[PDB]
């Protein structure tokens, strides 16, 4: 079980760790968040008293490196670092421990929810869409532009999701116009899943990844990378069956977890309704059919 | 965007651009089976690409036999149209091509921008405007070509005649669209109004009968005339 201490909290701030999250006043003696569990991604996010503007936040690993949190008054936020020297952190963290000044990650024992959303989710493909080499964590936060919102500007500060486009030469073979377009299975299993992902293991995790940015951070390029992905597999007549089983499984985790007064915002009407009702896969998502047609009918 | 009232005199500008029309794509009759079930039967069809600043008309025909063995044929007619239009840029010279594609029905802009992907430079346009392509099969000429057909085949024609030689295109398209309008609202009617007179003939090379200024300017009054009334009857006003 380990921990990310803090320096200090030097300004209020309402700070989330994966789905939990606390207030934390100005200059309250909070210095960090321990019992966090190895095994999974994390994210630790961070919006401002003052400016409900800018949720900003950090993906890391624990079993990559010893990160901590420390307040920046120049940059104005709080930044994530690595400290290096194993001995000086484990002495920082053992007497922040002894002082109870760290809050415990809250898990449930019998709640697998942060495990469903983030199954297929791993750090090394987390750094390869956001791009800063030099630290083994990475920051996102509500403004960050897509690599495909920027084509239609800064590209070192972009997600670099996998770019889908249903009207594409990508997606559309010469002489295959209306059966690629009104069937999407090469552009799901020959393009994207055989030549770009490898395998639907690293599609999920991309598709994973976009939903918690939208989620956490109302990212707005994610939620459209999210819906793309599901799209691209609703609109194929031709998925391999442990796809789909994992996909409901997935969505399922998702949408029992988004905040029912966000539905709004974060969920696309035409891409549910042609994915739960017209798609060629409108019958093989019955989870995922039942938790939306039970919790947001309106939507439908 | 969509082309309507507001940017009309577009169409006759100096940029190259087609209307599309697939009206006239996918034809049936519809008839009862010896069983009493109901069937279609597809006839000859064809596709309208009409550049309105000269005229020129490239009438693709569609033979029953390309429906032959295929399902959901009105949502094929449209890829099919998507398809031959394509077929139609790729075959002109570089400085023949269309800058604009129109398709008078929405339903035909995502196939074309598929078929179209290659020209991402040429732009497909929707309209505003309701016009009345659909009537190109009242033109007795062109009837004629798309029925008697036994195979795929395109056919050249300038649908404004020689009118160009003495009015402008402006003039030409709002002369087209009044004739087809009324073609489609009373084709009896029109008809009668087109051909009354015996010694007014229709050229070999022409399409329409060959009308001095003062006879189309009486011909035009009689097809807003026929126009107004159809559209008194239609809705008791």
């Amino acid at each position: 079980m380990n921990t990310v201490p803090f320096t200090s909290a030097p300004i209020e701030v309402t700070i989330g760790i994966d789905q939990y999250s606390f207030n934390v006043k100005e200059n309250q003696p909070f210095h960090g968040i321990k019992d966090i569990p190895i095994g999974h991604v994390h994210v630790i996010h961070f919006q401002h008293a003052d400016n409900s503007s800018m949720r900003y936040g950090y993906w890391f690993d624990c079993r990559m490196g010893n990160f901590y949190i420390q307040y920046d008054p120049k940059d104005g936020l709080y930044k994530m670092m690595e400290e290096r020297d194993g001995a000086k952190f484990e002495n920082i963290v053992h007497n922040f421990k002894e002082r109870q000044m760290m809050v415990s990650y809250p898990k449930i024992d019998e709640d697998d929810t942060w495990y469903n959303l983030t199954e297929f989710v791993q750090m090394d493909k987390i750094r390869k869409i956001v791009r800063k080499d030099e630290n083994q964590f990475s920051y996102v936060d509500s403004s960050m532009t897509t690599v495909q919102e920027n084509e239609l500007s800064d590209p070192a500060h972009s997600l670099n999701y996998t770019v889908i486009n249903f009207k594409s030469r990508e997606a559309i073979r010469p002489g295959h116009e209306m059966e690629d377009f009104l069937d999407k299975s090469y552009y799901l299993n020959t393009v994207m899943l055989q030549g770009i992902f490898k395998n639907s293991s690293n599609y999920f995790g991309e598709l994973q990844f976009a939903f918690l940015n939208a989620m956490f951070f109302g990212n707005y390029g994610s939620s459209l990378q999210w819906h793309a992905m599901i799209e691209l597999i609703c609109s194929s007549a031709t998925v391999p069956k442990h796809m789909l089983d994992k996909l409901d499984e997935i969505l399922y985790y998702q949408i029992k977890t988004l905040p029912e007064q966000y539905s709004d915002i974060l969920l696309n009407e035409r891409v549910w309704n042609i994915c739960l009702y017209s798609s060629f896969q409108k019958n093989s998502l019955h989870n995922t059919e039942k938790i939306m047609e039970n919790k947001y009918p309106e939507l439908l | 965007g969509a082309m309507n009232s507001s940017n009309y005199a577009e169409l006759f500008n100096n940029d190259i651009k087609l209307f599309v029309d697939d009206t006239n794509v996918y034809r049936v009759t519809v008839h009862k089976t010896f069983e009493g079930n109901v069937a279609t039967k597809a006839i000859n069809g064809c596709i309208f690409t009409l550049n309105p600043k000269t005229g020129h008309l490239f009438l693709k025909i569609i033979h029953t036999s390309v429906w032959a063995g295929q399902k959901r044929l009105s949502q094929l007619a449209k890829w099919k149209t998507a398809e031959e239009v394509s077929a139609l840029v790729r075959s002109l010279p570089k400085e023949e091509q269309p800058k604009q594609i129109i398709v008078t029905r929405k339903a035909m802009l995502d196939p074309l921008e598929v078929h179209m992907l290659d020209f991402p430079n040429i732009a497909i346009r929707p309209t505003e405007l309701r016009l009345p392509f659909s009537a190109a099969m009242s033109i007795d000429k062109l009837s004629d070509v798309v029925m008697k057909a036994t195979e795929p085949q395109m056919v050249l024609f300038n649908i404004y005649d020689d009118w160009l030689d003495r009015i402008s295109s402006y003039t030409a398209f709002s002369r087209l669209t009044l004739l087809l309008r009324a073609l489609k609202t009373n084709e009896e009617s029109a008809k009668m109004i087109l051909l009354s007179d015996p010694t007014i003939t229709i050229k070999s090379y022409h399409l329409w009968p060959s009308f001095t200024d003062e006879q189309w300017i009486t011909i035009e009054s009689q097809m807003r005339d026929l126009i107004l009334t159809e559209y008194g009857r239609k809705y008791n006003v």
